[PDB]
């Protein structure tokens, strides 16, 4: 423990030392390669030293008119490592990741494809890392990439693995992008049979689940015959789950929503039985689930009064 | 899923006089070096902290102002500590302080002022420097430094508005930027802004209370994110947003009030991460803060939007009105 504690009061002397002459060469106005790497040291163990990573980018954009065009060259690429050995060690830095984008968009032409690259890497390692998902959305804007192959992207990535609530979020995102309106119906039938089919493979999902009410939602009946038949045989496949699954809240819950979007009143007892033995299964949400039911109640209340 | 296990020698009782004086004595070690980057928004945690807890007058008032005003730049942001580089969230820090002190002319608020105004962008965003980072977070931190100081109308507040609901998703949650993805701490961020902007008939409260609530592991902890651990931060921002739009009874209210007190450290006092872990003033002012909001009567009570006590907040006329 002592050379553990020891060490770690040296790595100070070092990272104490090393940040003292950074600022002293700042103040001194020296925005020369001393302090690229100092700065190297101390952002290596602590990139969420904001202030250092600025002092890089004023080394660089006073070298960008003291050293030729070859020398700044140089000097990028060898930033661009330096930040990929940064984001190996701490892939969820802000202040690398902005870092990265300043550097790419002020250079000539960027290589967007091999940013494109590195970001696929990067989600295989974490799929939820949501900085490197962000960075994704940057690189696709600054290389004018069509939503289609970001949403065959997104296809891809939820097949592959379960870390999907990232990807479904982005698939939320892009749909809307391929139908601009101030969701179309065969598009929203086709994402409710991608939906499905993921919380049936696995019903623990969450995230399949979440982005299944927002589908419901998307725009009665004006239910078609095919939308009130998908609907329909989605509310017997849950149950199917329910029997499988007595503990699963999220197809309980499903079954209230789907009854919902068919009809109201017609599912009205069905609908109050289903609340109790929600609220048996997730104790935790028995306030949320009575206040949801007290306004559907009151829907309920409002569409009998609009009889005869 | 992924979930703490709570031990059942974990504390279960509220330890106000070891947190003071961890607070108290914090200051006088190694971490604390390495985050002189963030120093004055740590100064903001524990003299709030220690103001909930009615001990403000343990700190050092006189040398805190002092520091204060040698952060200021000529730019009129603010630094984190001396000699490091301006930015929002050390300005909002430093006006939080200067705010808990009545002492704001300390520094030059027109200054601050035209600061927070340089860094608003045409679509209605917040940069936190001059190096360009578009993040809500911004946008929080530079409302809620106006408002205050008064000068809310300094900005684009229309466009601003705007700028925030661009980044509303699909599940009524919000991100960094627009199609982020959402996250408790952003959240966080946009529904205190849009209370501060008279905005928040703009949340669907119930689709997004469902979102939050859906937060509450089994453990009581709450977590920022589907599929991710629970822990204080995380509980605190959930639990604030929750409160904003009227709904912090969709939590089970005891059991994330155990979650939060078997974080405390019974030997050291201050409070961790989640049981057991390294305590830090951090996580020491959002688990006294989560249980003020819970309704903690040894702690004063606490503002959700600026996570300062109320009575701060009453006494320079800024209380927006939360939802119900
Ligand atoms: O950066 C943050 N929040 C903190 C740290 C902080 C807070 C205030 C400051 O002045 C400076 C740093 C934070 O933990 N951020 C989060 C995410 C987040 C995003 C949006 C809104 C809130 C949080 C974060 O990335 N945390 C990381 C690591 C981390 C953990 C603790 C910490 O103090 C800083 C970073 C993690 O959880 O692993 O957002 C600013 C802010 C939040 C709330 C109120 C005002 C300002
Ligand atoms: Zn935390």
């Amino acid at each position: 423990a002592e050379a553990k504690r020891l060490e770690r009061e040296q790595k100070l002397k070092l990272y104490q030392s090393a940040t003292q002459a950074v600022f002293q060469k700042r103040q001194a106005g020296e925005l020369d390669e001393s302090v690229l790497e100092l700065t190297s040291q101390i952002l290596g163990a602590n990139p969420d030293f904001a202030t250092l990573w600025n002092c890089r980018r004023e080394v660089l954009q006073h070298l960008e008119t003291e050293k030729s065009p070859e020398e700044s060259a140089a000097l990028v690429k060898a930033e661009l490592g330096f930040l990929e050995s940064c984001l190996r060690v701490n892939p969820k830095s802000y202040g690398t990741w902005h870092h990265r984008c300043w550097l790419l968009s002020r250079l000539p032409e960027p290589n967007w494809a091999r940013e494109l690259e590195l970001c696929a890497r990067f989600l295989e390692a974490d799929e939820r890392n949501f900085h490197c998902w962000d960075y994704r959305r940057f690189v696709a804007a600054q290389a004018a990439v069509a939503p289609a192959e970001e949403l065959a992207f997104t296809d891809s990535l939820i097949t592959r693995n379960f870390s999907n609530y990232s990807s479904w979020h982005y698939r939320s995102c892009l749909l809307p992008q391929l139908h601009p309106q101030p969701l179309p119906e065969n598009v929203l039938l086709k994402e409710l049979e991608l939906v499905q089919n993921a919380f049936f493979t696995d019903p623990n999902d969450q995230s399949a689940w979440f982005y299944h009410r927002w589908l419901l939602g998307a725009g009665r009946c004006e239910l078609s015959v095919e939308k009130s038949t998908v609907l329909q045989s989605e509310l017997e496949s849950c149950k199917e789950l329910q029997e499988l699954e007595p503990e699963n809240k999220w197809c309980l819950l499903t079954i209230i929503l789907l009854m919902r979007a068919l009809d109201p009143l017609l599912y009205e007892k069905e609908t109050l039985q289903y609340f109790s033995t929600l609220k048996a299964v997730d104790p935790m949400r028995a306030a949320y689930l009575d206040d949801l039911r007290s306004k559907f109640l009151l829907e309920n209340s409002v569409l009998k009064m609009e009889y005869a | 899923q992924k979930d703490v296990t709570i031990k059942s020698d974990a504390p279960d009782t509220l330890l106000l006089e070891k947190h003071a004086d961890y607070i108290a004595s914090y200051g006088s070690d190694y971490e604390y070096c390495m985050s002189e980057y963030l120093r004055m928004s740590g100064v903001y945690w524990g003299l709030t902290v220690m103001d909930l807890m009615g001990q403000l007058h343990r700190m050092n008032k006189e040398e805190i102002l002092v520091f204060i005003k040698s952060c200021q730049h000529e730019c009129g942001g603010v630094s984190a500590s001396i000699g490091h580089d301006p930015h929002l969230l050390y300005t909002l820090s430093a006006v939080q302080i200067l705010t808990l002190y009545d002492s704001i002319h300390v520094i030059n608020v027109d200054k601050v002022v035209a600061y927070v105004q340089s860094l608003q962008k045409e679509d209605g965003s917040f940069a936190g420097d001059i190096w360009g980072e578009i993040d809500t977070r911004f946008s929080f931190c530079a409302v809620a430094t106006l408002a205050l100081l008064g000068k809310l109308d300094a900005i684009n507040v229309e466009k601003a508005i705007e700028f925030v609901l661009s980044c509303m998703n699909f599940d009524g949650g919000f991100g960094c930027r627009p199609g982020s993805e959402s996250h408790a701490g952003q959240i966080y961020c946009c529904t205190g802004f849009l209370a501060i902007t008279s905005q928040l008939h703009q949340v669907n409260s119930d689709l997004l209370g469902w979102w939050l609530c859906e937060r509450q592991l089994p453990s009581g902890g709450l977590n920022g994110r589907p599929e991710k651990l629970p822990d204080v931060c995380y509980s605190w921002w959930v639990l604030a947003s929750l409160k904003i739009i009227g709904r912090l009874h969709w939590i089970d209210r005891e059991k994330l009030r155990s979650f939060i007190l078997a974080c405390q450290d019974e030997e050291t006092g201050g409070f961790a991460d989640r049981p057991g872990d390294m305590v830090d003033p951090f996580h020491t002012l959002f688990g006294i803060a989560g249980l003020s909001l819970l309704g903690e009567e040894q702690i004063k009570p606490v503002s959700p939007v600026f996570c300062m006590p109320e009575e701060v907040l009453q006494r320079v006329n800024v209380q927006p009105e939360l939802v119900s």
